[PDB]
C-alpha cells in the first residue's frame, strides 16, 4: 500500500534534512530525527528505527542532556527487542548505567528484570539470567520493596536447582520460607517453599533430609500436619529399604490427589533414579 | 451383597470431583491477594510524588507573586 | 466348606474395602471444609485494602486538580506581569452423619462467598475509570508545563 | 433431592469461578495503567523543577 | 417542557452573540466564546445541531495556532455526533486519530479505533468494515507491549470471523491466545476455554481430524482432559460417529444445566447438529 | 570483588576533593565573593559521592555524607533540600546502626511540622514507630508515637488510616495488662466499621478480641457484654466465636478444666490460633 513507500520515502527525506541541518555546523535536527523515526516505527520497518533513535540520543546528550537521552536510549532498546535481540541489551545496559548513576534505583531494576527475560526466552543462557536477576532483587531489597525481591529470589532459586548445586537453593527457600511464616496474610503458603527445600536435601543424601526435614518439623509445629509431610516420611521410609515399587505407589497416589507442577516430576524421577 | 457396595463405591466416587473444584477456589483467592497488595504499595508512592509536586507549585506561586507585586 | 470359606473371605476383603473408602470419604469431606474455611480470611482482607486503596486514589486526584488549577492561574498572571440430607443410606450408622454435618457447613460457607465476591467485584471499576481520568489530567498537565516554558524561552529572543 | 441440592452447589461454585477470572484479568490491565502513569508524573516533576531553575538562574543573572 | 426551550433559546443566543464576536487577537477570542456557546448548546441537549457548532468551533481552532486543542475539540465533536450521522463522527474521530498518532501517542489512537470501530458495529451492519479497526488497534497495542488490549481485540475479530465462516483464521487466533495465555502464570485457568471453542470451529470442516485436533490439545495440555468441557466434545463426536439426534440433545441438556450457554456457542451447536 | 576496592578508592578520592572545595570555598568566598557555586557544586560532590557509597553497599559513609550535605544546604537556608537529605541519611543509618536515623528523622519531622505538612510528619512517626518496634521492645515509645500520628491523621479526616493506627495501639496495650484502654478503642472501631458496606464483614472480629479483652476482668461482666453485642449486631449469632465464647463460660463456670482445654483444642484443629490469642487464653485459663 501507500504506507510503506511513502513513510519510507518521507523518512529518508527527513533523514537527509537532518544530517543537512548538521552539516551546517541544533535541536531541530533532533526533532526531525524523532519524527523520522516515528513514522519507520509505523512503516513496520522495526529495523534502523533504532539506530536513527541511537542517533538522537547522542547529539541530544552532545548538549548535557540526560534524562531524554535515557529515555529515546531505551525507547530504542525495546524497539530492537524483536528485530535483534544483543544489540537491544547493550541499549538497556546503556540507560541502565544512567539511571543507576543519578539514583533512580526502581527503574534500574525493571530493565535489568527485562533484559534477564531476554536471556531467558529467546537467547539460550542461564548464568546471566541469574545475575541479573540477582542485582534486580539487590536493589530492591536496598529500596526495601519485599514483594518484588521476593519474586526474584525465588525465581533465581529455581533456576540455581535446577542446574547448580543445591545450596543456593536451600540458603534461599529456608529465608523466604522462615520471613513468609509469620505474616498475616502470606502464612498459609508457608509450606509449599519448605517442603521444596527438603527434596533438594534428599538429592544430595537421605540422612541428610531426615535431620532437616526433623528440624523443619520442630521449627514450624503445622508442618506436622501437612500432607507434604506425611507423604516425605512414607517415601523415605520406602527407599531405606530399596524397595521401588513402595515409592512408586506413593507417588502415583499422592499425584491422583493433586497435580504435579512439572518440577516435583523432575525431582522425584531424580530422586527415583538414584534408588538403585 | 455385591451391588449394594459397589454403589458405596460409586458415592465415594463425586466426593474426590468436589474436593478438586474447591481446591481450585481456594489457590485463586490466594493469588489475587498478593496483586491487590503490590497494587497498594504502589499507589502509595505515587501520592508521595504528588505531594512534593503540589508543595513545591504552591511555593513558586508564592515566589512570583512575591516578584510581581514587589518589582510592580 | 472350602467354597465357602473362599467366598466369605472374599467379602471379608471386600469390607475392608467397604471400611476403607468410608474413611476416605470422611477424610475428604473433613479437608475440604478446611479448606473452606481458609478462603474466607483471605477475602476479607483483600476488601479492606481495596477500601484503601480506593480512598488514596480519591486523594490524588485531588491533588492532580489542584495542581493543574494552580498551576494555570501562575502562568496566566506570570503572563499579565509583561435440605433433608447429602448422602444416601446404604448402611447408616455415625460416620454418615459427620459427613452430612460437614456438606451442610461447606455449603453455607460457599452461600457467603458468593456474597462476597460480587460485592469485592464492584469496586474495581469504578477505580478503573478513576485511574483512566487521572492519566489524562496529569498528560494535560505536562503539556501545559512544557509548552509553558517554551514560550518563556521564545519572548526572551 | 439430591440432584436439585448437589446442582445447586456446583451452579454457586462455578459462578464464583468465571466472577474471580473476569476481575483477576480486570486488576492485571489496572496494574499496566499504574505502571505508566506513575513514571509519566515523575518525569513531569523534575522537568518542572528543572525548567523553573533555569527560570530563577536567568532572572538573578539579569536582576 | 420549559426546560428544553429555554436552554435552547439560551443556547442559540450565546452562539449568535459569539458569531458576531468574532465577526467584529481576535481568533483566540473568538475561539473561546465559540466554546462557550458549543458548551451551553450541549447543556441544551441539541445533539445534531451542538455538534456542528462544537465542529466548526474545532476548525476554527485549527485556523489558531495549537494541535492538542484542535484534537480535543475533535474528539468531543466525535462523542457530540455519536448519536447523530455516523459518517460526521467517523471522519472527525479519524482525523483526530491521524492527529494524535503523529504525536506518537499510539495508546490514545488505538482507543480511538477501538471506540470508532464500535459504533461502526452497533449502528450499522457492515462488520467486514469493523475487521480492519479492530485488526489495526489490535496491531498498534501488540507493537506498544500491551498484551491485555491486544488479546481482547485478538479475541473479538476472531469471533466475528468464525460467525462469518472462515474459520482458518479463527482457529490460528484461538489457539495462538491459547497457548500463550497457558504460558503465562496468570490466566492459566481460562486457557482450557479457548481451546474448546477452536475444536467447535475446527469441527465445522469434518469430524474424523476433529479427533486428532482432540488429541493434539490433549497431549499439549494434560488438563484439559479433566475439563467438562473435553468430555462434552468427545460425548458428542462419539455420538455423532453413529446418526442419533436423540444422544446429543440428551448431553447438550445436561451440559446446559449447570451452566447456560451464550447465544455464539449455541448457534455454532445448533450450525454442527442439523448437518 | 572489583566492586569493593574499586567503589571506595574513587569515592574516597572524590569525597577528599570535595573536602579540598570546601576549604577553598571560604577562600574564594572572602577573596572574591563568589556566592554559592563552590556551595553548591560541592553539595552536588557529596550527594553523588553518598549514592556511590549506598551502590557500594557501605551504608555508614552513604549517611555521614548524606548528612554533611544536609548540614550544608541548611546553612544555605534552604530547608526543605536538609530535610530531605536529612531522610535518606536516616533510611542510611537504618541498616547498620537503629539511632542515629531516630534523631535525624525527628529534625525532618520538626522541620515539616513547622509548615503544616502533617502527611508526611505521620509517615515519619510511623516508620520511627516501627523502628522502634522491630528492635526493641522499648512499647511505651512506640505507643506514644502511634498515637501522634493516629492524632494527626484524624486531624486530616484521612479515615480508614486512623483506625488501623489506633488497632495497633489497642493491641499493643492490652498487652501490657491495661485493658480499659483496648475495650474502648475495640468497641468504638467495631461500632464505626458496622455501618460501612465493604467493612460490615470484618467488623464481628473486632467485638470478639473485645469480649476477650474484657473476659480478664471479671466473669459476670463477660457474659452481660455479648448480649449487649448480640442485641445490636444479631448476625453475631451466626459466627463460630459465639458458639465457643458461650461453651467457654459454661465450661468455666464449674471448673471444669478439661472441657475447656479440648473445646481450644478442638477450635484450634479447624483452623490455626495465633501468638496474641493463644497468650490470651493461657491466661484466661490461669484462673
Amino acid at each position: 500500500g501507500m504506507d510503506t513507500s511513502g513513510k519510507q520515502a518521507e523518512a529518508m527525506a527527513l533523514l537527509a534534512e537532518a544530517e543537512r541541518k548538521v552539516k551546517n555546523s541544533i535541536e531541530e535536527a533532533c526533532e526531525i530525527y524523532a519524527r523520522a523515526a516515528n513514522m519507520f516505527k509505523m512503516a513496520k520497518n522495526w529495523s534502523a528505527a533504532g539506530n536513527a533513535f541511537c542517533q538522537a540520543a547522542q547529539l541530544h546528550l552532545q548538549l548535557q542532556s540526560k534524562h531524554d537521552a535515557a529515555t529515546c536510549f531505551v525507547d530504542a532498546g525495546n524497539a530492537f527487542k524483536k528485530a535483534d535481540p544483543q544489540e537491544a541489551i547493550n541499549c538497556l545496559m546503556r540507560a541502565i548505567e544512567i539511571y543507576t548513576d543519578m539514583g533512580r534505583f526502581t527503574i534500574a531494576a525493571k530493565h535489568h528484570i527485562s533484559i534477564a527475560e531476554i536471556y531467558e526466552t529467546e537467547l539460550v543462557d542461564v548464568e546471566k539470567a541469574i545475575a541479573h536477576y540477582e542485582q534486580s532483587a539487590d536493589y530492591y531489597k536496598g529500596e526495601e520493596s519485599n514483594s518484588s525481591a521476593n519474586k526474584c529470589l525465588l525465581k533465581v532459586a529455581g533456576y540455581a536447582a535446577q542446574l547448580e548445586q543445591y545450596q543456593k537453593a536451600i540458603d534461599i527457600y529456608e529465608q523466604v520460607g522462615t520471613s513468609a511464616m509469620d505474616s498475616p496474610l502470606l502464612k498459609y503458603s508457608a509450606k509449599d517453599y519448605f517442603f521444596k527445600a527438603a527434596l533438594c536435601h534428599f538429592c544430595i543424601d537421605m540422612l541428610n533430609a531426615k535431620l532437616a526435614v526433623q528440624k523443619y518439623e520442630e521449627l514450624f509445629p503445622a508442618f506436622s500436619d501437612s500432607r507434604e509431610c506425611k507423604l516425605m516420611k512414607k517415601l523415605l521410609e520406602a527407599h531405606e529399604e530399596q524397595n521401588v515399587d513402595s515409592y512408586t505407589e506413593s507417588v502415583k497416589e499422592y499425584d491422583s490427589i493433586s497435580r504435579l507442577d512439572q518440577w516435583l516430576t523432575t525431582m522425584l524421577l531424580r530422586i527415583k533414579k538414584t534408588i538403585q | 451383597s455385591k451391588q449394594a457396595l459397589s454403589e458405596i463405591e460409586t458415592r465415594h466416587s463425586e466426593i474426590i470431583k468436589l474436593e478438586n473444584s474447591i481446591r481450585e477456589l481456594h489457590d485463586m483467592f490466594m493469588d489475587m491477594a498478593m496483586l491487590v497488595e503490590s497494587q497498594g504499595e504502589m499507589i502509595d508512592r505515587i501520592e508521595y510524588n504528588v505531594e512534593h509536586a503540589v508543595d513545591y507549585v504552591e511555593r513558586a506561586v508564592s515566589d512570583t507573586k512575591k516578584a510581581v507585586k514587589y518589582q510592580s | 466348606m472350602a467354597e465357602d470359606a473362599d467366598m466369605r473371605n472374599e467379602l471379608e476383603e471386600m469390607q475392608r474395602r467397604a471400611d476403607q473408602l468410608a474413611d476416605e470419604s470422611l477424610e475428604s469431606t473433613r479437608r475440604m471444609l478446611q479448606l473452606v474455611e481458609e478462603s474466607k480470611d483471605a477475602g476479607i482482607r483483600t476488601l479492606v485494602m481495596l477500601d484503601e486503596q480506593g480512598e488514596q486514589l480519591e486523594r490524588i486526584e485531588e491533588g492532580m486538580d489542584q495542581i493543574n488549577k494552580d498551576m494555570k492561574e501562575a502562568e496566566k498572571n506570570l503572563t499579565d506581569l509583561g435440605s433433608g440430607g447429602f448422602i444416601r443410606r446404604v448402611t447408616n450408622d455415625a460416620r454418615e452423619n459427620e459427613m452430612d454435618e460437614n456438606l451442610e457447613q461447606v455449603s453455607g460457607i460457599i452461600g457467603n462467598l458468593r456474597h462476597m465476591a460480587l460485592d469485592m467485584g464492584n469496586e474495581i471499576d469504578t477505580q478503573n475509570r478513576q485511574i483512566d481520568r487521572i492519566m489524562e489530567k496529569a498528560d494535560s498537565n505536562k503539556t501545559r508545563i512544557d509548552e509553558a516554558n517554551q514560550r518563556a524561552t521564545k519572548m526572551l529572543g
